[PDB]
């Protein structure tokens, strides 16, 4: 649209909704999706934008942990053997890794298990 | 086949549990330096597995023991989108909270490798040749 709605936030032409609702890391991006058109769990792309972001949580929800929009951080690098043999042979480990930020200081990043249930912010682009 | 004293073989390579807390660095470093040379182990076999898996048992290690691999990734770490379809043009884990190098996990008695962060403390195996 060309305003954020009425409680909403804005920031740099994107708009954001603290949610203090506990909730998985898939639920609380299903809810995202269906509070406006284009919204999902709050992506992040710049120390300023961290900011805003716990400029605006902090209030709210004090010092806590917030779902944001990234799952599978450490699934799409290269795994390398340190005797340069290469990997012909898995043996995985069962994960399950989506992205938590913290509400205070600069939106420090935390692995976390996606079935934890917690509070989060939604965003979506004007 | 002729490994030195407190070494085991296995498929023409000698093995070794050191019960010394390292990061993961420091237990490769350490592998390193052996007198004939070697690394973390790897595990490049169904075979190998059960070798290692035992002989980390075998030692009654009760935590979990680093192995060879790490994540090699340009950034922090590895995804490349949101669930919004925007880039990662920017990221901030701790080290605390990278989890690049791999153990043998004590919870399935060593048969399985999980990623955890790399100044974690840990006993390791070394392997090396004989």
């Amino acid at each position: 649209g060309f305003c954020c709605p009425l409680r909403w936030s804005a920031y740099e032409g994107h708009c954001y909704l603290v949610v203090k609702e506990k909730k998985t890391w898939d639920d609380a991006e299903k809810f995202c999706t269906e509070q406006r058109k284009g919204g999902h769990l709050v992506s992040v792309h710049s120390r300023e934008e961290a900011d805003f972001l716990v400029h605006l949580a902090y209030p709210i929800l004090d010092l806590s942990l917030i779902w944001m929009g990234l799952s599978n951080m450490w699934n799409d690098c290269k795994r390398e053997w340190s005797d340069g043999t290469k990997l012909d042979f898995k043996s995985w480990a069962k994960t399950s890794d989506c992205l938590i930020g913290k509400t205070d200081g600069d939106n420090q990043w935390l692995n976390m298990d996606c079935s934890k249930k917690h509070y989060f912010v939604c965003k979506f682009k004007l | 086949v002729d490994c030195l004293p407190g070494w085991s073989a296995y498929d023409q390579s000698c093995y070794r549990v050191f019960k010394l807390l390292k990061t993961w660095d420091d237990a490769e470093k350490f592998c390193t330096e052996r007198p004939k040379g070697g690394h973390l182990v790897s595990i490049e076999s169904a075979g190998e597995r059960d070798f290692v898996a035992q002989l980390v048992s075998e030692n009654k290690q009760t935590d979990n023991v680093w192995l060879g691999l790490k994540i090699q990734s340009k950034g922090q770490q590895c995804s490349t989108e949101w669930t919004d379809g925007s880039s990662v043009s920017y990221e901030n884990f701790s080290e605390y909270q990278s989890k690049k190098c791999f153990v043998l996990e004590k919870n399935t008695g060593f048969r399985t490798w999980l990623n955890l962060n790399c100044g974690s403390e840990y006993s390791f195996v070394c392997k090396s040749p004989p």
